[PDB]
């Protein structure tokens, strides 16, 4: 999700790159938060002591009720290269990463921090009046660009190329429109912190140039997590590489620099939101007749509601919409699967369907106590209609490829068919019809098998 | 049932603590000298071993007797 | 003799029914009660408790006769001794020291502090 | 004691330690009771 | 996973700490335990992003709150917070989340020390530790009801130094804290620095609330003791064993004698513990006049044939 995603990303980091990454105290403090609490406890227990501790002591530290958690933490810290396993006296001795240990101790004991946490210039404003709505505007600019609604303000070309290289946001210029993938509304599923995390992992998967290194990017994003909102910071501690990404996320709105090339950059609330989280807006009402009554006033929630609900009207409170067949077709031609839309409806259901749902579940348990049913917050009629629309999208399914036929001998047919089945490309076979079909991706393999 | 000290040295010890607070606290001084850490770690591990041996085993339990 | 009014008042009846009833002045049962303080025995070998004849690793050895039991507070089923902990009488000290109700200060008078 | 020596030659001491330790605390309790009985008997004798 | 609350009760008493200094070979041990506490609080705030810290000192003439600072801070001359009167005690390149809390608490430490120096002429015979962790549980419940959830835990920085014995007034409020902490499932962790090896009430406090007791004797290297054992968060309490090697008997002292009690008697009215039958056939606590028949039955001799 979030913690697993960044852990798997930092797994991909090479060991020497990780050791160089462990230099700044901010990076070590950030990755300390990403460890599991058992792992965090063992690491910080290992921080203050220079002597190395055998693994048997840590194993004896854990009760038998948390042996699986201890093993998972051991796997995580071994994959994170925080341990130097030592073989001495027949024991698997364990030593903490020394640069990580030193930087974390400096982050705790107030040692050398090399201004990894930035410096305050003591000229600042309140976040709500200037910073917060700037961050909201800069986020909603790219959001309303990618959902496809017309905008008077369009984002810079950098995020456009990032979305083009991304798996989501397929682009066509001969048509003049931006196509939303399934992964786009999947991005709209999770809440904005993990949205920012997926955006930045895609950014790091994008930036492979010699113009930019890697450890400076990770240092800058972890100190941006370390920075506090409502106090400006001086640009001098950043490198010129870190300065050009300071400009880059100034375009994104993660940081507000009031003018280009200025010496004071203001952290926005998304920087603190990136690290960890903390009737709602966007809470919608669905009926039996496919009607939509959304308690929403933000343009982004109703903008993403527009993709799959035929909106009829919009109040200052409501957005009158109807789940028509054509709105669902508009969703499914974007690759948006029905179950994800169902999950979106479940997460944005009003508490009144919630109380009526627990009421009817109480009626179900008082009528049939022998069986228990899941809490259907929304009625199953509309869900069944969405599933029927999804199924009638793909009434016939067209798998393309090649087929072998015209075998005078049954053994040649059987050998080619079992070869196709073993590599998992066959779709149908019968010795009576003397035909078997293989997929398009498996065409070339079977062709070179037959040629050789 | 199975040391009395006066206020003057209270005041001098208080003044020592206050100006030792005023000048500097190196927070890195809490790190052990890698020798007391080993002894205290041995004490902690022995306590952990004793408590784990006692709390490993604690309807009646199964017995080796027929 | 108490009659409830609604759903919550019934639980009110229970949680003021847990309180010890004040005794009348004419009641003279002013006695001394002989009971002992068992100690938690610690052993990796399970042993037969005196109450259940079952194998329990833990136990509480009676100070009067050195007999182990399962739970506390229970009577010793060897010498009829009310085996206890300090925690059991500890739970009952607080009724004997009821806190006087905190009197809210007048709003007119000068408040002592800004915080609680 | 009869049960202690019956498992002594029955199971050959491999189980006799468990049988002794299982019935050790009640044996100690009744030994304390007999000791108190004898102590009060000698107290009345003295 | 789930953040917690680290409430810490500090026992500051000039007589106790200075007798520890006299018994020890060093002077200024409370500076050492203070910086050990500071790096412990930094470690706790490094543990999670959203966990919170409370620290409370119990001085001679009462108790005072050390972090979070009192709400009298009004961005005035008497604000006494943030850059206002920001006396340089800790380095300014510190992590700001650590920097604010540590600088605020050390300023409050110096202010408490100034106030206690101003009232050095009066020696209190009453210890305010029990009310201190009582208010600690009170703030724990305040945080628990305000923030919806959140775990909580107590640390007790107590000191015996071989001078203060186990007091009698510290019986009832300590168990009141025990039952309160058992109600909110708050573990109670106690570390005792001094020559007095055993503190029975605090041992029962640790044992009955699923906490850890560790008596210590040297002010040096105490952060090993703290961050090794005192860092068991309530998220991982059941899966971590405890180094509490000391086994408490959960007994009590007798009323009229004071010694540790054995099989004995209590008043069936005032329920104080009596090792022997009190003189005058009346209670020493509530003056309950006792029946002569029942105490004759308890003074009754066991029988054996001649
Ligand atoms: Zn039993
Ligand atoms: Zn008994
Ligand atoms: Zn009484």
């Amino acid at each position: 999700s979030l913690k697993h995603s960044v852990t798997q990303y930092l797994e991909e980091i090479p060991q020497q790159v990780q050791n160089r990454l462990y230099t700044s105290p901010a990076t070590c403090l950030a990755i300390y938060r990403i460890l599991p609490p058992l792992a965090k406890f063992f690491i910080m227990a290992m921080v203050f002591n220079e002597n190395e501790v055998p693994l048997l002591d840590l194993d004896k530290w854990v009760n038998s009720n948390g042996k699986l958690q201890f093993q998972n933490a051991i796997k995580s810290m071994k994959s994170l290269h925080l341990l130097i396993p030592n073989k001495s006296s027949g024991t698997l001795m364990i030593n903490l990463n020394p640069t990580f240990k030193i930087s974390l101790r400096n982050a705790l004991t107030g040692g050398e921090v090399q201004n990894s946490f930035g410096v305050v210039v003591e000229e600042n404003v309140v976040s709500l009046d200037l910073l917060d709505e700037y961050s909201a505007n800069k986020w909603e600019t790219i959001l309303h660009f990618m959902v496809g609604t017309p905008l008077a303000k369009i984002p810079s070309e950098k995020v456009l190329n990032l979305l083009k290289h991304s798996k989501l946001m397929e682009e066509v210029n001969s048509t003049g429109e931006f196509k939303i993938t399934n992964e786009g509304f999947q991005f709209l599923l999770q809440e904005i912190n993990s949205q920012l995390w997926t955006l930045l992992l895609q950014y790091l998967k994008m930036i492979e140039t010699s113009k930019m290194d890697l450890v400076d990017v990770l240092h800058f994003i972890f100190m941006l997590g370390a920075l506090e909102v409502g106090k400006a910071y001086k640009i001098d501690a950043l490198s010129e590489t870190q300065r050009i990404m300071l400009q880059d996320m100034r375009d994104y709105g993660l940081v507000f620099q009031k003018h280009s090339n200025d010496s004071i950059f203001y952290p926005t609330k998304l920087a603190l939101m990136l690290t960890s989280d903390t009737i709602p807006d966007g809470s919608l009402i669905v009926e039996t007749n496919f009607k939509i009554y959304s308690y929403s006033n933000s343009p982004l929630q109703i903008a993403v509601l527009s993709l799959f609900v035929h909106l009829k009207a919009r109040f200052v409170n409501m957005v009158l919409g109807q789940i028509t067949r054509e709105s669902i077709r508009r969703a499914l031609t974007n690759g948006i699967t029905a179950d994800q839309i169902i999950a979106y409806l479940e997460t944005h259901a009003h508490p009144q369907m919630r109380r009526l749902a627990e009421e009817k579940l109480e009626k179900k348990l008082e009528l049939d106590p022998n069986c228990k049913e899941p809490l259907q917050v929304l009625p199953p009629t509309v869900v069944d209609q969405i599933r029927l629309w999804q199924l009638e999208l793909d009434r016939v399914i067209t798998y393309e490829g090649s087929l072998y036929s015209d075998f005078e001998t049954s053994q040649e047919y059987n050998l080619l068919s079992k070869y196709a089945q073993d590599i998992g490309v066959l779709l149908w076979k019968d010795d009576k019809k003397k035909k078997f079909f293989i997929s398009k991706e498996g065409n070339s393999q079977v062709l070179d098998f037959a040629k050789r | 049932t199975t040391l009395k000290v006066s206020n003057q040295q209270m005041l001098q010890q208080l003044s020592l603590v206050m100006d030792n607070l005023i000048n500097k606290l190196d927070l890195n001084q809490v790190v052990p000298n890698n020798e007391v850490s080993n002894k205290i770690n041995k004490r902690v591990i022995t306590a952990i071993k004793i408590n784990a041996k006692q709390a490993k085993h604690n309807l009646e339990v199964k017995s080796t007797l027929p | 003799y108490k009659i409830l009014l609604d759903e919550t008042h019934l639980k009110e009846l229970f949680n003021e029914a847990v309180t010890p009833l004040p005794v009348n002045k004419i009641n003279k049962g002013f006695t001394l009660v002989k009971m002992g303080f068992p100690t938690r025995i610690f052993e990796d070998t399970p042993t037969f408790c005196s109450c259940h004849s079952k194998l329990v690793y833990g136990g509480y050895f009676c100070p009067n006769c050195h007999s182990k039991v399962c739970s506390l507070p229970t009577v010793c089923p060897c010498c009829d001794l009310m085996l206890i902990l300090s925690t059991h009488l500890a739970r009952s000290y607080h009724h004997l020291m009821p806190l006087k109700t905190f009197a809210e200060v007048p709003t007119t008078e000068k408040f002592r502090s800004e915080d609680c | 004691n009869e049960l202690f020596q019956d498992v002594l030659n029955g199971d050959g001491e491999s189980m006799s330690n468990t049988c002794t330790a299982y019935l050790k605390p009640v044996l100690n309790s009744i030994t304390l009771a007999t000791h108190k009985y004898d102590e009060y008997f000698n107290e009345y004798n003295n | 996973e789930s953040p917690s609350l680290l409430t810490v009760i500090i026992e500051i008493a000039p007589k106790l700490w200075t007798t520890f200094d006299e018994e020890g070979n060093e002077k200024g041990s409370i500076i050492k335990v203070l910086e050990a506490l500071i790096v412990f609080l930094n470690a706790h705030l490094a543990f999670n992003s959203a966990n919170k810290v409370a620290v409370i000192a119990a001085y001679s003439q009462g108790i005072k709150y050390l972090y979070p600072e009192s709400t009298s801070a009004l961005k005035a001359s008497e604000s006494e917070n943030k850059t206002r009167s920001d006396l340089k005690i800790i380095n300014s390149d510190m992590y700001r989340r650590f920097r604010n809390v540590d600088e605020t608490l050390v300023e409050e430490i110096y202010k408490l020390f100034e106030l206690e120096k101003k009232q050095i002429e009066q020696n209190s015979q009453r210890s305010t530790l029990a009310g201190a962790m009582s208010a600690g549980l009170t703030y724990v419940n305040r945080i628990s009801k305000e923030s919806v959830s959140l775990k909580s835990r107590l640390l007790v920085l107590t000191c015996g130094s071989g001078s203060s014995k186990d007091e009698i007034f510290q019986y009832i409020p300590i168990m009141n804290c025990i039952f309160s902490a058992t109600k909110m499932k708050c573990p109670i962790d106690v570390v005792k620095i001094g020559g007095s090896k055993e503190s029975t009430f605090l041992q029962q406090t640790t044992d009955a609330t699923n906490g850890v007791y560790l008596h210590v004797e040297s002010t040096e290297g105490l952060i090993q003791y703290l961050a090794t054992a005192m860092f068991i968060d309530p998220s991982l309490r059941p899966i971590i064993v405890k180094p509490n090697h000391g086994s408490v008997d959960f007994r009590t002292s007798c009323y009229l004698t004071g010694r540790v009690v054995a099989v004995g008697f209590i008043c069936s009215v005032c329920l104080c513990v009596l090792s022997i039958i009190p003189p005058g056939n009346k209670c020493p606590a509530c003056d309950s006049q006792f029946d002569e028949h029942v105490i004759a039955k308890l003074k009754r001799k066991p029988v054996v044939p001649r």
